[PDB]
């Protein structure tokens, strides 16, 4: 009686997997009309010709483990993400903008997935640059985006009124913290197409391209607690272990070498192949 | 009874007689925004028939020595139709897509394309400096309605080799079996809604793998079109016009 | 960068040894694949130049067993054991890491 | 208090261990999740996706021509078309697939494989192609009447355009250490030669070469064991 | 596999020479073409390279504005040279070949001389 | 299965996942093909 036309599911199903799949026996087939080997790769779906339908197989109960391939145990190994150099006696402190894109061993793994979400866990190993290891005091602050970056060796930002701080010596075992998930979006994203602002974007060199604002996570500052300026050189080696991780939207793996931190350039003068060359096509070794 | 298929969205059907199948992307239908996800507190203004219909782009020619082509979505629709006048006024944006690529040939031609859908597709510069440093222009990162060409199709302008690029949703256009390919993509993004002019979500790619060969006397100009169409799109957050 | 072939005039005797070297260089290991390039080149005075040892050590096909070359860091050597009546041209060294590709000066042979 | 002596293992720092550590932000509630499609749960949903091999990795082919194997109308029968190895984790054709880039983060693979072929030829051109496979021990086979002893699937062109050989798991050990050399040739797995069955017959005014694209994947009982750190990485700086 | 340049012609100040070459015996859309000049009794110099598919010209910085390349699809090179000659550029202009995907060595074959 | 702090992100690794469903990456087609039939029919 009123206006009528105002009134007018998925495909995947999750299955628990404990071991690998089994194998059921078979026999020979002499019959037309039921062909399992022929496929069609144009339809985009991969084939599904299991080996019970090609060759005569035997009944094999399988007991291997599929535990060490889930992504919780795949990322939970700690690798280097940064190095902070400290020279004293000539400003006194040192800063490091938090960016895990720097060192290549953990960059290449974390680009397999597009949107991730985890909880990090840091560890700061600190050595004098000649293996001396004498006992001093150190202070590691953490400046969130907006707080003033400290300017001098003894300015008034080093008071630790709000933001965290870790006091540790040189002879103790290295420190360890547990940073939670700190993004304003729902998930960290590594690949952000699109300019960050509005306005008008130039033709020659737009350095704003692809800068994701959902990852600008601050600064990590460190000085040596003293009044008199001591005279020593240092390095720290900040390691990172991921945990409780969840990933989304897989993508292929980088194959060309890297050139910059923030930007994914390559060098088109010389492109390296994937497979190293052989003599002809008609021989194996 | 499985080749012939007719897709009808809005008021514009597409019939075909030599199709293969229809590929969902990651197995989930494009749906609206449930109320455990929405963060805007103003009512979204969803139209239904005005901006859900097939728009046809411009047809590139495929020759002997071609490299590739690529478009960016939803950049390509910001000038045509009512959808071009609801992505300029409105700040937010949310939709799905439903692609379709025609390329027909005779029986004595050969060759094969590769139609893919790559989420968060970044173009990289091509210079061996380490700081100044090269960067892609504005007419390359957002090509418009035409769509530029690849310079290096073997590494996809990102240092990603082509042989591993079947992990994305894709269909083949093999010119002996089918002549059209269809992908249906849901909305893949981190934040629930999205800005419409800067953050372009994903990018279609057509790369000719086995190149076109034909004997003497056949017709030499084989063109390639695209036919996209949004699905269940809703907008929100009105303001003045910014192109 | 720049290259310096250290002997612009080396005068060997047949059945003797040579050491043509370019001591002056930069790091020259970049292009980030490892693989410092540093190719060598003959030039017989009537023809086009030809290849020789193409990386630091590896020989190119057709080059005889006499042409041996090694080195590391910023030091690079050629060592040939039997100077024949053909190995008489001019020797060049071509680096290929950085963008302005440089060929160095040269090296003569006369006896 | 309670008496507690200490142990060896004190004051060390093992990387791959999972223990607690003191948080920095007390009382923190993160930004809530929303539904995002396409979630993975393992790295065995990424080994079952067919990608493109790189079979024509010879001296004279450069670029997109590397990905495909050429066929042509031969003068005789019995001829050979291509040949490669089965070793995910050895340099050669498997280095440009998702199996070859994941089975280098791990050691000791297992389970079956499969290889899918696709023919990109014309419409009016037919033929047949034997697809052989032979377990190790000897060299690469010589003529076709020797390579029809192993597993083989005879493939015929038509309206369909794919056959998918399932390379079985025939091995003495339960795993295979996925490395080659001299002493590690005890873990190799034989050759996958393609032979012309009859010929490639073509009507007049039709192009006279077609191209077979080879693909590759993994089956359902595929497991990996020990996580190591890979070798295809390259750096000498800090990426300034 | 040969690279056949043009015949040597002397040109005074204020013209272009447009020295060509022709790739003979292989697939021309799969190789770079460099350009190397040889000063008289002196060292070699590099000019720049043309990529035979997708264009992509790159020079030195000592030769910008002059010697702007072109390309032909009928198996022929840039055939290009300096617009403003001087008195010292009576050199010999070679042309070479380089594989697209890298084989770890450059400059395999060589051309003639003008 | 123990946690000494009163926050949830400071704990160790949680329980095993043990679930997977590869049909959203192998075969995401509408007309579901079977194993024993001609797929373009
Ligand atoms: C005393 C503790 C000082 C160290 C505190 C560090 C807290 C910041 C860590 C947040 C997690 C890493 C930041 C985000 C990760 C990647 O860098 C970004 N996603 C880059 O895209």
């Amino acid at each position: 009686d009123p206006v009528e036309d105002i009134i007018h599911r998925a495909i995947s199903s999750a299955t628990n997997v404990e071991s690998a799949a089994n194998t059921t026996p078979s026999s020979h087939r002499l019959e037309t009309g039921r062909v399992p080997a022929l496929q069609a790769a144009e339809t985009g779906a991969t084939s599904n010709a299991t080996d019970e339908n090609m060759i005569e197989t035997r009944c094999v109960v399988n007991r291997n483990g599929v535990l060490e391939t889930t992504i919780n145990h795949f990322f939970s190994r700690s690798g280097l993400v940064g190095v902070v150099n400290l020279t004293d006696g000539t400003t006194g402190y040192a800063t490091w903008d938090i960016d895990i894109m720097g060192f290549v061993q953990l960059r290449r793994k974390c680009e397999m997935f597009t949107y991730m979400r985890f909880n990090a866990e840091f560890t700061f190993v600190t050595t004098t640059e000649n293996g001396g290891a004498r006992p001093y005091m150190l202070q590691y602050m953490y400046v969130p985006p907006g707080a003033p970056k400290p300017t001098g060796r003894d300015a008034f930002q080093w008071q630790t009124a709000t933001n965290p701080s870790v006091f540790v010596k040189l002879t103790d075992p290295p420190a360890q913290v547990s940073v939670p998930f700190m993004s304003p979006a729902s998930a960290y994203q590594w690949f952000y197409d699109g300019y960050p602002t509005f306005g008008q974007h130039p033709e020659t060199s737009n350095t704003t391209y692809g800068l994701c604002p959902n990852n600008m996570m601050g600064t990590f500052a460190v000085r040596v607690v003293s009044r008199e300026a001591s005279q020593l050189k240092l390095q720290t080696r900040v390691y990172m272990k991921l945990k409780h991780v969840r990933a989304w939207v897989p993508r292929p793996i980088r194959s060309q070498p890297y050139l910059l931190k923030n930007f994914p350039n390559y060098d088109s003068s010389k492109i390296t192949n994937s497979a190293r060359d052989r003599s002809s096509i008609k021989q194996a070794n | 009874s499985d080749r012939v298929a007719q897709l009808t969205v809005g008021n514009s059907s597409i019939t075909t007689q030599e199709a293969a199948n229809i590929v969902l992307a990651y197995g989930e239908w494009p749906e609206y925004c449930p109320d455990t996800d929405a963060t805007a507190v103003d009512k979204p203004t969803r139209p239904d028939v005005s901006v859900n219909r097939f728009y046809t782009l411009d047809s590139k020619m495929w020759q002997e020595n071609s490299t590739g082509w690529y478009w960016k979505f939803p950049d390509v629709l910001n000038k045509t139709g009512v959808f071009g006048q609801n992505a300029q006024f409105h700040y937010l944006y949310r939709s799905g897509f439903c692609l379709h690529v025609q390329c027909n040939a005779s029986k004595f031609h050969q060759g094969a394309l590769l139609v893919a859908v790559i989420p968060e597709f970044v173009i990289a510069g091509r210079g061996s400096n380490t700081k100044e440093a090269p960067h892609p222009g504005f007419t390359t990162t957002f090509p418009g309605t035409t769509g530029a060409t690849f310079y290096d199709p073997y590494v996809l302008d990102s240092g990603v080799p082509l042989s591993q690029a079947l992990i994305y949703p894709h269909q083949w256009i093999n010119l002996r079996t089918n002549n059209c390919a269809t992908v249906i993509v849901p909305y893949i993004n981190a934040v629930p809604f999205d800005s419409a002019i800067n953050h372009s979500n994903f990018g279609l790619i057509v790369i000719p793998v086995s190149p076109l060969k034909y004997s003497s006397g056949a017709t030499t100009a084989i063109p390639i079109t695209i036919t996209i169409a949004p699905l269940n799109s809703e907008f929100g957050g009105l303001r003045q016009a910014v192109s | 960068d720049v290259l310096m072939t250290q002997t612009p005039l080396s005068l060997p005797v047949s059945l003797g040894h040579q050491a043509s070297i370019s001591c002056r260089s930069s790091q020259s290991i970049v292009h980030s694949n490892g693989n410092t390039y540093l190719e060598w080149y003959l030039q017989k005075p009537g023809q086009s130049p030809k290849l020789l040892i193409y990386t630091v050590s590896n020989r190119f096909s057709g080059v005889p067993d006499r042409f041996s070359g090694s080195g590391s860091g910023t030091d690079f050597t050629l060592r040939i054991t039997s100077v024949e009546a053909e190995d008489l041209g001019v020797y060049y060294c071509f680096q290929g890491s950085h963008i302005p590709y440089t060929f160095g000066g040269g090296t003569k042979l006369e006896i | 208090g309670i008496p507690a002596e200490l142990r060896p293992g004190t004051n060390q720092f093992l990387t791959t261990d999972d223990g607690t550590a003191a948080p920095i932000l007390p009382g923190f509630t993160p930004t809530p999740t929303i539904h995002i499609p396409g979630e993975v749960h393992s790295l065995l949903e990424l080994c079952r996706v067919e990608t493109i091999l790189e079979v024509n990795n010879t001296t004279e082919a450069t670029g997109l021509t590397r990905l495909l194997i050429p066929v042509s109308s031969q003068n005789k029968a019995d001829e050979l078309c291509a040949a490669f190895m089965v070793d995910p984790g050895r340099i050669g054709p498997w280095q440009s697939t998702l199996v070859g880039q994941i089975c280098r983060y791990y050691t000791q693979w297992s389970g079956s494989l499969k290889v899918t072929f696709m023919f990109t030829g014309s419409f009016m051109a037919t033929g047949k192609m034997l697809v052989a496979y032979s377990p190790p021990g000897s060299a690469q086979p010589a003529n076709r009447e020797t390579a029809m002893l192993g597993t083989h699937v005879i493939w015929d062109f038509g309206l369909q355009s794919s056959v998918s050989l399932v390379i079985p798991w025939i091995s003495n050990t339960h795993f295979r250490t996925a490395k080659t050399g001299g002493n590690y040739d005890y873990y190799t797995a034989g050759v996958v030669t393609l032979w012309y069955q009859t010929n490639y017959v073509v009507p007049p005014e039709t192009p006279g070469e077609a191209y077979i694209i080879a693909m590759g994947a993994a089956q359902d009982n595929f497991t990996l064991k020990i996580c190591k750190d890979t070798d295809e990485v390259t750096q000498q700086a800090v990426l300034q | 596999v040969q690279l056949q340049q043009s015949g040597p012609d002397l040109v005074k100040t204020g013209a272009s020479v447009r020295v060509s070459c022709r790739a003979s015996g292989y697939s021309f859309t799969s190789y770079y073409i460099h350009w190397v000049r040889l000063n008289h009794g002196k060292s070699l110099e590099w000019i720049g390279y043309i990529n035979c598919y997708n264009g992509d010209i790159t020079y030195n910085q000592k030769f910008k504005g002059k010697a702007s390349f072109t390309l032909d699809t009928s198996s022929s090179t840039a055939y290009m040279e300096f617009n403003r000659l001087t008195s010292e550029d009576s050199a010999v202009y070679y042309c070479t070949r380089e594989r697209y995907g890298t084989p770890h060595y450059h400059f395999d074959v060589w051309g003639a001389g003008p | 299965n123990i946690n000494y702090y009163k926050d949830s992100y400071a704990a160790s690794a949680t329980r095993q996942d043990f679930t997977q469903d590869p049909k959203k990456f192998t075969q995401p087609v509408l007309d579901s093909i079977r194993e024993l039939s001609a797929p373009l029919n």
